[PDB]
């Protein structure tokens, strides 16, 4: 019991039954009494645990700030905000030390109405017991502390925790530097004792159990034997603020104050990972879902620190690994969660790595492995401090248990805006090019009921000549562009009619660099053309527009992963409309709209600005492919004599 | 550990609901400064000195200073000219320790603002040299008459400035030639800008708002005021008529103005000159004669006898009439304002807009 | 469905006077006020042009007047001239020689002159010297029960408890084709123009369900000419002032006691010879309620760009009325959520609501904070709003009668020239021979296709 389960899994206070009105909204009118103030109060606190906003009122400011620090953004359009209450949420405000009648206060204060009971509940469930204690971890010494002495009190009363504790005392210092004497200062609100260096694992059942978890800091600082590598940030090395912030919320009591945290994709996310590894200046190990990661952290290690290839070392099964004097392990989840040895080299290195006392965990994908792998995982390291990087706080394998608690709290969230506002992230223009069909083309769609039909959609000329338009488009704005599709017959019979170039799992590496580094440094080449490996890890260079030639897809999380991924803010042009683009074509009237509405949906949602375009100057005032019935009828029988694997999802590798 | 509590309701009961009543001062305003019965250099040469530098890139503003600075600058020469038509506008750019003349000396908006609007796409570079900017400066006001009032106004954004000889060169030469110089600074007091505009007759200000970049360059828009060192010239002045292509356009040829090529059939001709010109009032520049109309001319004589501010009070304890004078209709503000010559009623609006804009009071022409 | 869906025509008093006979006209001119009603739903080119003629019992020639107009406005011009002279308003009269000289219809001009200065009726105005009346009725309070007996006939359509009326009106409501008689006894049901009335803007409402009143008011008995001319001098009455039925004929007294029933008057009793005009029939004209939130009353639905509507309305009609096209979330007693959607929305577009009705109807009721800008709606809910209908209203149905396999070429283009001189041609295909006619040439043409 490490997951704080019943606030996150069990979720006491969600509704059953509810008053859902004929015209299907929920009448909470009599369940949130009505209260005065209607024009000075700018929240609604709904009983399933969302709240909405007026970014008009005078409190707005304030009003947002109390919000971002209780509740998880939901929505955030111009004159109205939504959010919603979670554990995990709630949980994070307590760690930052807000009192449970503060919270209710300001929440009954500035809400139009009532909180309703279940939402209290909610609330006491969730911040009388969820934080009041920390686990400090300083000198390998394991002092438990609280800020009142009243909770570690009760706690103490248990007799199992009894049996964790150890009598200790611790010293001073000297002359030489004596300010650890003088650390003697503010022991007013600070109380601690040690516990035995076993008990910890069993201790932290029994707490959480007690309903006390543990806050865990690790003093990285004055640990003074775990030895030092003299790891230190290069100065091409610059904190942006929300960076600045993340790491001032970790490390602002002095601490590494372990727990997640979330950054969007695009954010110099490596940065603040190198950073909060060059400050704990203790030997790191890394986790990734892929050896590409492994060398994308290497890499990024190489640019922003000082660490030696003696001293980043990649442990994956994809390649030879250096136990020997390694200093950063960069390695892969499936590797480590084994449940039975992949090789002797699993001998070699995972002996090795139950054997190490790495002093901080840094996950890349936490967000994406599951709970029997990180179990595993984190039961072998036992590392002395965990950060949790994420993509999205809402994560795929979440399911009923949410692992965040495994790790803490969320320790920071850069908001959308403010990334955009300061430029960190572009403001990318989402469209969707919806195409009418082609007769001949409905021909075989209704006809094809088999997945061959994918073509169809697929190799519409109004899409092509479209795709056709734009790219040529950006190409004369000189905005680098990727275009990416999900067959392998399309990807290629649009980059080699269109003359641009196509990369594919064949494409030898010198090959493929060639095009990437005239893509990436050479200006000559605009747009490029990528298989559905780009859907994963198969190091995607920067692109300012992206254009889906299919709407149909996976995951739209993971469509919106690789869109952050690859998009970058075109320099210089922040005050365009849009400094970014992405595009996904839709052929009217199939299978594919449903995906283009649930990512259309799914975008407003998640707050991007989104459009649908059908047609626009040049799509018919230009030179574009299939401009003869016949050149169409050729590719219909081109796409109509390939095969179904041909016809069918190119697989992602 | 406070910006989600910084509400007013952080530490109070009635807080909750009137937090803002109690901060309800949070983004007005009230314009008003003096005036002074000097002489005034209505002839006008001003000149505008804008940093170019990288340090124009900072967001101390709400957009970057460039922006905020562009912004402002082209409200602000539309209001020059709006109240000074017989003045001119010059610009240069302070980039790459090199300064750019972005605009030369005429009075035309439409090229000024038209460079401005391109001035936006301008690359912050380098580190300004505001001694190379006076110099392309002086090097232009030598040549103009010493009675137009020969000033430039300075737009500084960053601290350090790149100077290839002592600026006491140049000071010492303006105190010399008499040009008058101020200065705008972003966020910081220069001793370097103080102590140039200080001697040289102008004054530095520095920016904190754009209400208050406004404020700034709102005093900035009025005539500087004059002294005897100056000339006190008796400058001779057309007043051409304009004459359209009456007679069939016979023996009057359409012609482009000295600035432009706008070949007009009708307009102002130079009556020392007979040149061409569409517009007016303009600088014959043939014959360094202005051409200056009429209503220009009494467009600036408020500032030779502007009004003076009326006596204000809470109440019409005088006990005038329950309608407000000037325009009719009820005193419903619980301030009013009292002429001191006719002590006719006057309201929020009379104040303001009648001292302002009208310049003139209906009970003093009485 | 062999055309498209049945669309309320909003007929404006131009559309609905130029069916009217000229004596009729002309006894409706007979009232000053209902000439000032009528000049000023004019355009600004009729109404200048009208008011510079006024004065003159000389037959202006045709081109003169024209001539006033400059080149590009003239082709403008036509659509006032069109209209005053299909209104009847302006007659050509011959100036010596045979000129088109131009008059305008004396009545009228007589009406305007007496509307503007004094005539042999003070504007048929009088106070007739009576005091304040009994239980004196507040102009708020004739505001909200004008708003209230609004409301409970909307509250009827939508079938609401309480909603009192009388069933000659639910009769008309049914008799106009708003309440559709789909079931025995007739039940609440809605028509799609109904549905379009619903979310139509109060003024137009009211002015569309007037003319469907006045549609039958001669098949009830009543008096179109006076009935028009009384509310032609309601609407420019005054709130707060008094005014007498004396000498009102029992016509309009059943209409007088429709209108206080429909709450468009106020009266002390039924039997009450004086009253009070309500906000409504003041404001009862050919207008537009706005671009955004109502001048006279402000909006309320917070329209959001994630397609979410926050409507601060306790008001379960307009609730009501927000859930045909969108799919509501949340109740809560100051305000009520919900969200637009493609399946709500087409659940309005298979009702047969252009989605035009929606964005206007959101437009008029949107909260004044939604104000200050231009777009009040922003683009990608007006575009994805009416793209749900342009998804399925591609589908275009017209009932025709098809001609098709002639034995040569030229039967063809003889039934497609015979086609052109009767002008029932509605599409041909040239390289098939097929031509498709107005099934009014069926049988002229089945029979030409016997001779040729
Ligand atoms: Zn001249
Ligand atoms: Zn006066």
């Amino acid at each position: 019991p490490q997951e704080a389960v019943p606030s996150a899994a069990g979720k006491q206070v969600d509704e059953s039954g509810t008053k859902v009105d004929e015209y299907g909204a929920k009448d909470y009118r009599l369940q949130m009494p009505l209260k005065d103030d209607h024009t000075s109060r700018p929240l609604w606190v709904a009983p399933d645990g969302h709240i909405f906003l007026e970014a008009f009122s005078p409190v707005y400011k304030y009003a947002q700030d109390f919000l971002v620090a209780i509740a998880e953004p939901v929505c955030r359009p111009t004159h109205v905000h939504e959010y919603k209450l979670t554990a995990y949420s709630l949980y994070a405000a307590v760690s930052v030390g807000l009192q449970t009648s503060d919270i209710t206060e300001y929440l009954r204060k500035l809400s139009k109405t009532g909180v309703p009971d279940g939402i209290m509940q909610f609330i006491k469930l969730c911040t009388v017991s969820y934080g009041k204690v920390k686990l400090v971890l300083k000198h390998n010494r394991y002092f438990v502390e609280s800020c009142h002495p009243d909770v570690i009190q009760h706690l103490l009363q248990d007799p199992v925790i009894r049996e964790c504790r150890l009598r200790n005392s611790e010293l001073f210092d000297f002359y030489e530097q004596m300010d650890k004497d003088e650390e003697e200062e503010e022991e007013t609100q600070t109380v601690s004792f040690e516990v035995k260096q076993e008990m910890i694992e069993e201790l932290q059942k029994r707490c959480i159990h007690l309903e006390y978890p543990l806050l865990a800091e690790y003093d990285f600082r004055n640990d003074s034997v775990n030895p030092d590598i003299n790891i230190d940030l290069k100065p091409t090395a610059v904190l942006r603020p929300y960076q600045e912030k993340s790491l001032r919320k970790m490390f602002g009591n002095g601490r590494a104050r372990s727990g997640v945290i979330v950054l969007p994709c695009g954010a110099g996310k490596s940065l603040v990972g190198v950073t909060a590894a060059c400050t704990v200046r203790k030997r790191c190990l890394v986790l990734g879902n892929s050896a590409v990661s492994v060398e994308q952290w290497k890499a990024q290690f190489k640019m922003w620190s000082t660490i030696d290839d003696s001293q980043i070392c990649r442990f994956t099964s994809d390649a030879k690994d250096k136990p020997i004097g390694c200093s950063v392990a960069i390695s892969t989840y499936s590797m480590l969660g084994h449940t039975t040895k992949r090789s002797w080299e699993a001998e070699r290195v995972m002996e090795w790595l139950k054997t190490q006392e790495w002093g901080l965990m840094i996950l890349d994908e936490v967000h994406t492995i599951p709970a029997k792998m990180f179990r595993r995982v984190l039961t072998i390291v036992q590392a002395h401090c965990k950060l949790g990087l994420t993509a999205t706080l809402v994560r795929e394998d979440d399911k009923i248990v949410d692992l965040n608690f495994l790790i803490g709290p969320k320790l920071y969230e850069a908001n959308w805006m403010e990334l955009q506002n300061n430029g960190y992230i572009a403001k990318v223009q989402c469209a969707e090019v919806w195409c009418p069909m082609s007769p001949e083309f409905y021909r075989e769609y209704v006809a094809i009921k088999t997945k061959k039909r994918i073509l169809l959609y697929t190799m519409n000329p109004n899409k092509f000549r479209a795709c056709q338009f734009l790219i040529k488009f950006h190409e004369r704005r000189n905005d680098k562009i990727i275009v990416f599709a999900d067959n392998v017959f399309a990807l290629k019979e649009y980059a080699i009619r269109l003359n641009k170039p196509y990369i594919y799992g064949p494409t030898s590496q010198g090959e493929r660099m060639q095009i990437l580094q005239n893509f990436k440094h050479n200006p000559k080449i605009n747009t490029i053309f990528i298989s559905k490996v780009g859907d994963t890890s198969f190091d995607l260079p920067e692109a300012n527009v992206l254009i889906q030639i299919s709407s149909h897809g996976g995951s739209r999380r993971q469509e919106a992963q690789r869109l952050g991924r690859v998009l970058r803010a075109k320099k210089g042009m922040v005050a365009e409309e849009y400094n970014a683009f992405f595009y996904s074509l839709v052929s009217q009237d199939t299978q594919e709209m449903a995906y283009s509405t649930k990512r259309q949906r799914f975008l407003v949602d998640q707050g991007y600005s989104f459009k649908v375009i059908t047609k626009l100057a040049g799509m018919e005032e230009e030179d574009l492919a299939f401009s003869t019935k016949e050149e169409q009828q050729q590719l219909l029988q081109k796409v109509l004599a390939a095969t179904d694997l041909d016809a069918e999802e190119e697989v992602v590798a | 550990e406070r910006t989600w509590e910084i509400l007013k309701e952080d530490e109070s009961g009635s807080l909750k609901a009137t937090i803002e009543d109690i901060l309800f001062k949070a983004k007005r305003k009230r314009v008003f400064e003096h005036h002074g019965q000097v002489r005034l250099g209505m002839m006008r040469h001003l000149y505008v000195v804008v940093d170019g530098s990288r340090t124009m890139e900072d967001q101390d503003l709400k957009p970057n200073r460039l922006t905020c600075t562009l912004k402002l600058l082209e409200y602000f020469v539309e209001e020059y000219f709006d109240q000074n038509p017989i003045s001119q506008i010059g610009i240069i750019v302070t980039k790459s320790k090199r300064a750019e003349k972005l605009t030369e000396l005429s009075g035309n908006p439409r090229k000024h603002i038209t460079s401005l609007k391109k001035a936006v796409d301008m690359t912050c570079h380098g580190e300004p040299s505001l001694y190379n900017s006076l110099s392309i400066a002086m090097q232009t006001l030598k040549h103009m008459p010493g009675h137009t009032s020969r000033e430039v106004l300075i737009i500084f954004s960053s601290l350090t400035t790149c100077d290839p000889s002592n600026i006491y060169d140049l000071i010492k030469t303006l105190k010399a030639a008499k040009i008058r110089v101020s200065v705008i600074g972003l966020s910081a007091e220069v001793r370097v800008c103080t102590v140039l505009a200080r001697e040289t007759g102008g004054t530095y200000h520095v920016i904190l708002d754009e209400s208050h970049y406004k404020e700034l360059l709102t005093h900035h828009v009025s005539p500087p005021p004059a002294s005897s060192s100056s000339e006190c010239s008796l400058i001779r002045m057309g007043f051409p008529q304009h004459t359209i292509a009456s007679l069939s356009d016979q023996d009057a040829k359409p012609s482009f103005s000295m600035a432009e090529p706008g070949l007009t059939l009708g307009g102002y001709f130079c009556p020392q000159c007979r040149a061409k010109y569409c517009e007016l009032p303009v600088e014959c520049k043939i014959c360094g004669l202005t051409l200056v109309s009429a209503p220009h001319l009494a467009r600036s004589y408020h500032h030779l006898f502007p009004l003076d501010a009326f006596q204000e009070i809470p109440l019409e304890e005088y006990n005038g009439e329950r309608f407000c004078y000037g325009c009719q209709g009820e005193l419903k503000d619980q301030h009013v304002y009292v002429c001191a010559v006719c002590q006719n009623v006057f309201c929020v609006d009379c104040d303001v807009f009648v001292h302002d804009s009208l310049h003139c009071c209906p009970g003093c022409i009485h | 469905r062999g055309l498209n869906r049945v669309h309320l025509q909003c007929r404006n008093l131009q559309e609905f006077l130029g069916g009217l006979s000229p004596g009729v006209l002309d006894r409706l001119y007979g009232h000053p006020a209902t000439c000032l009603a009528v000049f000023r739903e004019l355009p600004s080119l009729a109404k200048n042009w009208v008011m510079r003629m006024l004065f003159l019992e000389q037959p202006l020639p045709q081109a003169a007047v024209a001539l006033w107009v400059k080149k590009e406005f003239s082709k403008a011009q036509e659509e006032s001239t069109g209209l005053l002279s299909g209104l009847r308003i302006w007659h050509t009269q011959l100036l010596p020689g045979g000129l088109q000289g131009l008059i305008l219809n004396p009545i009228f001009r007589q009406n305007l002159r007496i509307a503007l200065l004094g005539g042999g009726k003070a504007w048929s105005d009088d106070t007739s010297q009576l005091g304040p009346d009994k239980h004196a009725r507040d102009v708020p309070s004739l505001d909200k029960y004008a708003e209230e007996r609004w409301e409970v006939v909307l509250h009827f359509m939508v079938g609401s408890p309480s909603a009192a009326v009388s069933q000659d009106l639910a009769q008309l409501l049914s008799q106009a084709g708003l309440m559709k008689s789909t079931e025995p006894g007739e039940p609440p049901c809605i028509t799609s123009a109904g549905f379009q009335f619903l979310l139509l803007d109060t003024p137009a409402q009211l002015w569309y369900f007037m003319l469907q009143y006045l549609q039958t008011a001669q098949s009830r008995g009543m008096d179109l000419v006076e009935i028009l001319s009384f509310l032609f001098q309601l609407s420019f009455s005054t709130l707060g002032k008094d005014y007498s039925v004396e000498g009102m004929s029992d016509s309009l007294l059943n209409f007088l006691q429709h209108l206080r029933e429909f709450g468009l008057v106020f009266q002390r009793k039924r039997k009450s010879r004086r009253y009070y005009p309500t906000r409504l029939a003041i404001n009862l004209s050919s207008g537009v309620s706005g671009a955004g939130g109502t001048v006279h009353q402000p909006g309320f639905i917070v329209v959001e760009t994630n397609y979410r509507l926050y409507a601060y309305t306790e008001s379960e009609l307009q609730i009501a009325l927000i859930a045909l096209f969108s799919e509501m979330l949340y109740r809560f007693p100051n305000m009520v959520v919900a969200q637009v959607t493609r399946e709500s929305v087409q659940q309005a577009i298979a009702s047969g609501i252009t989605a035009q009705q929606i964005i206007h109807f959101l437009r008029t009721r949107a909260h004044p904070v939604m104000l200050k800008q231009t777009p009040v709606l922003p683009p990608t809910i007006t575009d994805q709003i009416r793209l749900w209908e342009l998804e399925r209203d591609r589908l275009r149905f017209t009932e025709g009668v098809l001609y098709n396999q002639f034995l040569s070429q030229v039967d063809f283009e003889l039934l497609l020239a015979h086609a052109r001189e009767l002008g029932v041609l509605v599409f041909e295909n040239s390289a098939k021979r097929l031509m498709v006619v107005t099934p009014a040439g069926h049988s002229d043409v089945k029979r030409f296709w016997k001779r040729q």
